[PDB]
């Protein structure tokens, strides 16, 4: 509910190969590697089952390759939220064949992105089920 | 990498027909992706980029339909035109190529503006609504940026509006609602009734359910009525399905019990509780923190402790180690298992999940829970603390510090000795900055001196000049106080203790200059640092001067009377104010409606029971949310059977002005409609100060020689004064006596022989003998100093 | 949502199959055409037969009044146009214009203008001022014209349908549509257009069950619905409310709301099929020719729920359809009797319940409004919900603090203040419930009266009514009932010691209550105390007031109507239609009061 403060999808240098800060209110490049950097280099590339940070809820994950992050508040149940982020997985995997990676990322961006806008807009999940999307999509 | 530059060149690439979808789309994720990352520039460029892009569009190309709604998703609050597509916008909305069609009014809608508004209105309407719920998804999301702005222009549509939001998708149904978040922010009796339609069918979303879940919490904390069944209602259904998110939901606020429910919600809070206990939702852990507070009652503490052992024994889970430090706080401990945890913790702290934060956070609960207190576990801990240690602690220290100033701890002495000798070989000089200030101020109220001095000598003793100047600044609140001991050695001492090192020569020189130049004890002080309440509401009444006489006030008010109800636009609560002359009621107010200023405004009262009448006053504007004034006034007639109880008849009247409240205007015109207004009765209580006599047995006979009336009455139905009591003590506001008060939960007999004395100077007396045969028959007399008050004490009195 | 709404089943006749009908507005006449061959004019009202003609006797497709013109068109399928002037019946001119089968006439009405359609695969246009010209001939067909239809919005613009499938839009200077369109799967059986000219939409008819709305100034088919029961012989746009009417080859009912677009109801009258549909423009009646026979009804409210505060704002919401919000009007200004007034403009509001019940509290205040069914009251200046809930009947307890319900059970429960008053509980037979300073149940064809506080049977009076106003303090009670009306004394003190004694009747309710002091037999258009006074009107269009042994007509009205509100104060009477325009009329209430006083001897 317009309640993304950011999705993105940051490598595990610190960087950050996607961001849309769906919402936020904050700024600067440099305080979002910042604020990036205090989280990120702590959990470096270790997460955790949940977080919290700031009250707020840090549903992050790993792959294999790629971070992944997403900040939310702890205003809103896991269940739900980590959906979404299975969901981010998973669809990515399956319809591409494959999931993330870094070489993933390097070849093309853009799906990633086309996905990204259809599943959630903002601070809106609008969606969090792949198959919808499936169909959907064709490209 | 990222540049704007090769794209603004490569632009030329649109005047290409030979293209592949590919390869242009390709050159436009380039300029995206510059962005996505992050770029920032000109409008112009941009403008520019527009206009070649836009120069594009022949086709459906479809991918190419896509890009752009990219670009232009770029664009939103801080936009560049809008006028561009538009005819695109409609080419869609004739335009089957459904899918496309959605994403673009999307975008738009941050960006918006109300002419450019007024167009897609008619269809727009039948857009939302409109067919597949794909494409309604797609319109819904679009208004919202718009709300930011505003969404009203929607919103007026609503009695009529809402109807369509009826569902039959699961996702929708959920989606609907939030909006609904929005429109209950707007509307609270609707959603009642509403409710009612919640509450009337079982929904799809458990997404659905969760905002309906916080509202429908946010309701309950004062009670949301007789949640009894729904509570229930919702209990089942919270309670279970096949979706665990709403059962955890629910529990967390529900307990209810300090000797409250705790019924069959025990039970299933157990299943839950077990359920969850190993990460299921690692949710768990927040909640004891608080969501589901614990604080316990007796047997059921002793039961919590095998859930917080799993936790406290597994060590692992952020979620965990969480969970740990807050089951076990709230739950509270024996102190022998702590004895076992500290050298669990001993390992565990510095990273098991990275648990000193989690610990910090607990540090900060165990200086709070003991904050110097049960100084034996602050000590224990104060050795564990430093020992377990890592450096960690002095953070926690800050708050720790803090914990034990809070209590204004008592076991300094040994609380003091452990920080004293720790500190001392627990290092931070840091540390000691922060309780040298508080120290600073602390010394001879708390003596020990020679212990004391003997720490004090001690941190000077580390180098530093300023480790050493802290001990002679603590001291100068100290010394100006001295102790069991200290005046005259306070005096030997400086001179015993001396340095130079210049500006540590300095330092000593010049504490010693500046002692040198004030008389130490100058030096030391310098360095170291009727005619009631409601008469005062007759002088401020006073200020005013269109009256019509006065006097002193008297008493005031025993009740101030919202002369409208409850949060009404023209909210009115009023106080009424007697003197010894005069009654002036000062009516206080937020003229409510931010519709309304009300202007022209005066108060009509017309009265049963005698005043005379002399002017109803009004203020001259009031504007929402804020008190002014308006009253009106009477003389008071005191020697009459019946002049000062009185209930007067309100009208309100004024000339209505409507409101900008973003930038208003005040005009001349306005047209005038006139409300209700509440009644005022007048008590005997607003007039009275109730006493005890001058002089009882003289007194209380000669008000009957030349006072007093009478009532009989013979109490057939019912043997009880109380009714008569509830009546009595409350109305007149008068002291029940002769010793003649007392009644417990029950008693023989009664007599109030009361007393206070009326506005105008002049006294009521009462007397109620209230005899039991076993009938009631009694004896009310009133007697009084004014002849208006026997007449009305009788009434009065009901 | 509920049928706690108007279906009347107004006129009813059984026949055959009435393939056509078309109305009279001017003079609600409705003419029908018929599979048997003879054509027949009536006025419904009291069913009675304006005029009937055999044109024909082989089944007579197309018929139109032209009332502008004072004559009534017909045309059989013997291929001649046959011309009556209505002002008799009495035949004008015949000519034979088109030669086949001629299916449907549509008419230009600003414009002197009859354009038909015919069979013939022809349309063609002809002239009466010319004197029945073949002015022009439209054509760009590939079938038969089955139907016509003048977009009378843009009369000058209009739309064919063939079941060919397709819809050709035409332009004066397009003899030949504009464009043709694909609609049908079927064929197009007819067009229709949207009432509003705000908006536009075409309904078009098939039995395939689908339905296309479109958006001509897009271009699009704007949507297709689907659900049916039956191959729709017709659905068609209820012009009065959103709905949707559907029809069936078989004659079966189905409304769709056009708005909720829910089944809202299936009504059987399985007279089978429907052949032809005429709809009041004033939006409200309408008539459909069915095998079995026709029937036609009436579904309409006479106002809209608006209460009047005595500042002077009626405060309406709506206007007939639109959304309750729209509240407001304190005016500013003042004007002649007979001259009209203007309107302020900020609406408050935007509900979604639709009502049909304002009523004000008893200080003006606390509105309760009922509708879907359910009652929401509302803090109005707060434009807060004051409350809601259910209903099914009402009383407010008068004095502005209680009010009663009638569950739609029947069996009582009251609330004053959500909580319910059982000291008063009986649960009797009743018909209607009415509150006031007395409680009245009506029951049993009989009016019985109770108490407030605990039911008592004061009085019965033999029959049952359908409205009372109570005088103002309740005194002098003004019953409304039929024609025939009554005024009233209730007498107090008999009841005090009566009931002290207690040993009554109360299945008459007990004779030692109320008097029966006079009655006027009286029919009602709408009706008014002013105190006791009663002031009121006259579906006869007077306007009365029953004073003095008198009933004096102010005045007469247009036709009657709907009493705006006498602001006192002012002395004056508005007075209101249902269209927004106020008149007013100043008495001076003292006039009535002097009288009043005076015959008590209060001469002085």
């Amino acid at each position: 509910l317009y309640t993304v403060k950011a999705i993105l999808i940051l490598d595990n240098d610190g960087d950050r190969l996607f961001a849309k800060y769906y919402d936020d209110t904050y700024p600067s490049v440099k305080e979002q590697k910042a604020f990036e950097k205090n989280i990120f280099n702590k959990t470096h590339r270790t997460d955790s089952e949940i977080a919290l940070l700031e009250g707020l809820t840090v549903v992050y994950k790993s792959s294999i390759d790629l971070y992944f992050y997403v900040i939310g508040s702890s205003y809103e149940n896991e269940l739900m939220l980590m959906a979404v982020l299975n969901c981010l997985f998973d669809s990515l995997s399956q319809m591409l064949r494959k999931n993330v990676e870094k070489r993933a990322l390097l070849e093309n961006m853009e799906g990633l992105f086309l996905a990204v806008d259809e599943i959630v807009d903002g601070g809106v999940i609008l969606e969090s089920d792949p198959q919808q999307v499936v169909h959907r999509v064709a490209l | 990498h990222l540049e704007k530059s090769a794209v603004l060149q490569e632009a030329r690439v649109f005047n290409e027909t030979p293209i592949n979808p590919r390869k242009c789309a390709h050159i436009l994720t380039k300029i995206l992706y510059l962005i996505n990352q992050g770029e920032h520039l000109g409008t112009t460029e941009a403008t520019e980029a527009f206009f070649a892009m836009t120069k594009l569009f022949q086709s459906n190309d479809p991918t190419l339909r896509r890009m752009c709604y990219l670009t232009i998703k770029e664009m939103s609050c801080i936009a560049e035109d809008v006028i561009i597509v538009t005819s695109s916008l409609t080419k869609d909305m004739t335009g089957k190529e459904d899918n496309y069609r959605g994403p673009a009014v999307r975008a738009l809608c941050q960006i918006t503006d109300s002419t450019m508004l007024q167009a897609v209105e008619r269809y727009m309407k039948q857009a939302i609504v409109d067919k597949v719920p794909s494409v309604s998804s797609s319109a819904l999301v679009s208004s919202l940026h718009l709300l930011k702005c505003s969404f009203d222009v929607v919103k007026r549509w609503v009695n009529e509006a809402q109807e369509a939001a009826s569902s039959d998708n699961i996702m929708v149904q959920y989606h609907a609602l939030g909006l609904l978040y929005h429109v209950r922010k707007n509307d609270r009796l609707a959603v009642s009734k509403m409710i009612s339609k919640f509450t009337r069918h079982g929904l799809k979303s458990p997404f659905a359910y969760c905002m309906m879940i916080r509202v429908a919490s946010k309701q309950l904390e004062e009670e949301d009525g007789s949640r009894d069944s729904p509570l229930f209602d919702f209990i089942e259904s919270c309670l279970r399905n096949k979706h665990e998110m709403v059962v955890y939901e629910a529990a967390s606020a529900i307990v209810n019990l300090p000797g409250c429910s705790a019924k069959e919600l025990a039970p299933a809070v157990s299943v839950l509780q077990l359920f969850c206990s190993s990460p299921k939702a690692a949710l768990r852990y927040a909640a004891v923190r608080t969501l589901n507070k614990v604080a316990m009652k007796h047997p059921s503490a002793v039961t919590a402790c095998n859930l917080d052992l799993e936790n406290l024994v597994t060590d692992s889970n952020r979620s965990i180690a969480t969970l740990a430090i807050t089951t076990l706080l709230k739950t509270g401990s024996e102190s022998s298992i702590d004895r076992l945890m500290k050298q669990i913790s001993s390992f565990m702290s510095e990273i098991s999940d990275e648990f000193k934060v989690v610990v910090v956070q607990a540090i900060s609960a165990l200086c709070q829970k003991y904050p110097r207190k049960h100084a034996v576990l602050m000590n224990f801990l104060f050795t564990m603390l430093r020992e377990e240690g890592g450096f960690e602690y002095k953070r926690a220290i800050v708050d720790c510090i803090i914990s034990i100033i809070e209590e204004n701890s008592e076991s300094k002495e040994t609380g003091l000795s452990h920080l004293c000798e720790f500190i001392e070989d627990c290092e931070f000089t840091v540390l000691a900055t922060r309780i040298l200030h508080l120290l600073g101020q602390e010394g001879p109220k708390t003596n020990n001196p020679s212990k004391y001095i003997r720490f004090i000598y001690n941190r000077v003793v580390l180098e530093h000049e300023e480790v050493r100047a802290g001990a002679v600044s603590a001291l100068a609140k100290f010394g100006a106080q001295n102790e069991e001991m200290l005046p005259s050695i306070l005096v030997l001492l400086k001179r015993c203790v001396m340095d130079d090192d210049n500006e540590v020569r300095d330092r000593a020189t010049f504490y010693l200059n500046v002692l040198e130049q004030k008389q130490k004890a100058l030096n030391a002080g310098y360095i170291l640092n009727a005619a009631t309440r409601q008469e005062i509401f007759q002088e401020q009444l006073a200020a005013v001067p269109e009256f019509q006489g006065l006097g002193p006030l008297f008493k005031s008010s025993p009740e101030p009377v919202a002369l409208t109800e409850s949060e009404t636009e023209y909210v009115i609560r009023c106080t009424k104010h007697t003197f010894s002359d005069h009654l002036v009621f000062q009516f206080d107010c937020t003229n409510t409606l931010n519709d309304q200023t009300l202007e022209n405004v005066t108060v009509q009262m017309e009265p049963t029971e005698a005043y005379e009448v002399l002017s109803y006053v009004p203020a001259r504007s009031l504007p929402y949310n804020q008190p002014g004034t308006c009253y009106t006034l009477v003389a008071l007639p005191t020697e009459d059977p019946t002049a000062v109880a009185c209930t007067f008849s309100c009208v309100m009247k004024f000339t209505v002005k409507d409101c900008d409240p973003n930038t208003g205007e005040i005009d001349e015109e306005g047209y005038e409609d006139e409300y209700v207004l509440e009644d005022l009765e007048v008590t005997v209580a607003d007039h009275i100060q109730k006493v005890m006599k001058v002089n009882f047995e003289a007194a209380w006979d000669e008000v009957g020689d030349e006072f007093e009336k009478e009532e009989t009455f013979t109490l057939s139905t019912i043997k009880t004064l109380e009714e008569a009591v509830g009546n009595i003590v409350k109305f007149l506001g008068m002291h029940p006596c002769e010793r003649s008060d007392k009644v417990p939960e029950n008693k023989n007999t009664h007599t109030l022989l009361l007393a206070g004395v009326f506005r105008g100077g002049h006294d009521i007396l009462v007397r109620s003998r209230l005899l039991l045969l076993d009938t009631v028959t009694m004896q009310v007399t009133a007697r009084s100093s004014e002849e208006l008050p026997v007449d009305i004490i009788l009434a009065s009195v009901g | 949502m509920p049928l706690r709404l108007d279906i009347k089943r107004k006129l009813t006749a059984r026949s055959d199959r009435v393939k056509s009908v078309d109305l009279h507005p001017t003079e609600p006449w409705m003419l029908a055409s018929l599979y048997n061959g003879s054509v027949c004019v009536w006025n419904h009202e009291t069913q009675t037969l304006v005029k009937t003609f055999e044109v024909c006797d082989l089944p007579v497709r197309a018929a139109k009044f032209v009332a502008r013109k004072n004559w009534v068109v017909t045309g059989a399928d013997d291929m001649q146009i046959r011309v009556f002037n209505y002002n008799t019946l009495e035949r004008v001119h015949m000519f034979e214009a088109h030669s086949d089968y001629i299916r449907c006439i549509a008419v230009h009405p600003t414009q002197p203008f009859i354009l038909t359609s015919s069979d013939d695969m022809l349309i063609k246009l002809w002239d009466w001022d010319k004197k029945w010209s073949c002015s022009q001939v439209f054509e760009g067909h590939t079938h038969y014209v089955m139907q016509i239809v003048i977009n009378p919005k843009d009369n000058n613009q209009f739309a064919s349908a063939s079941l060919d499938r397709t819809i050709k839009v035409w332009q004066l200077g397009s003899s030949s549509p504009n464009f043709t369109l694909e609609g049908h799967e079927k064929g197009v059986n007819c067009i229709d257009y949207y009432s509003g000219g705000d908006k536009p939409y075409l309904i078009s008819g098939a039995d395939d069950r689908l339905v296309k709305i479109w958006d001509y100034q897009n271009k699009t088919c704007v949507q297709t619905l689907e659900g049916h029961a039956q191959n729709v012989s017709c659905a068609s746009f209820h012009p009065e409310l959103p709905i949707i009417i559907t029809g069936s080859e078989d004659g079966t009912v189905r409304i769709w709301h056009s708005s909720t677009y829910r089944l809202e109801s299936t009504l059987n009258y399985g007279m089978e099929r429907v052949w032809c549909v005429a709809s009041l423009r004033g939006s409200n009646n309408v008539a459909l020719g069915y095998d079995e026979g026709s029937i036609i009804v009436k579904l309409g409210r006479e106002e809209p729920a608006m209460s009047m505060d005595a500042n002077g704002k009626i405060i309406w919401a709506k206007h007939s359809e639109v959304q309750q919000a729209n509240l407001k009007a304190m005016g500013d200004t003042e004007i002649k009797d007979g001259e009209r007034l203007p309107l302020a403009v900020k609406d408050m509001g935007s509900c979604e319940i639709y009502p049909q019940t304002i009523q004000h509290n008893p200080n003006g205040r606390f509105v309760v409004v009922c509708g879907d069914g359910e009652y929401i009251i509302y803090t109005a200046m707060a434009l807060r919900n004051k409350s809601f809930g259910s209903a099914q009947e009402f009383a407010w307890a008068h004095d502005s603090s209680e009010y009663a319900i009638r569950e739609s059970n029947s069996i009582v429960k009251i609330f004053k203040n959500f909580k319910e008053k059982k000291s008063f509980k009986p649960d009797f037979g009743a018909e209607s419930i009415y509150g006031g300073f007395l409680l009245g149940v009506r029951s049993v064809n009989g009016l019985a009266f109770y108490d407030w506080e605990n039911t008592e049977l004061i009085r019965r009076i033999e029959i049952q009514p359908k409205h009372i106003f109570w005088s103002d303090s309740g005194e002098l009670v003004c019953i409304a009932t039929e024609e025939s009306f009554f005024i009233l004394k209730y007498l107090s003190e008999k009841v005090l010691a009566a009931q002290e004694t207690h040993e009554g009747v109360t299945e008459d309710g007990i004779e030692d209550a109320f008097e029966v002091l006079g009655e006027i037999q009286e029919i009602v258009k709408t009706g008014l105390w002013v105190g006791d006074c009663f002031i009121y009107t006259s579906s006869v269009n007077r306007l009365n007031y029953y004073v003095g042994g008198e009933i004096v007509t102010i005045a007469h009205l247009d036709r009657t109507m709907y009493l705006l509100g006498y602001i006192p104060k002012d002395n004056r009477l508005y007075l209101g239609d249902k269209e927004l325009n106020i008149v007013s009329y100043s008495l001076l209430v003292s006039v009535l009061e002097y009288q009043t006083a005076v015959m008590r001897r209060d001469f002085s």
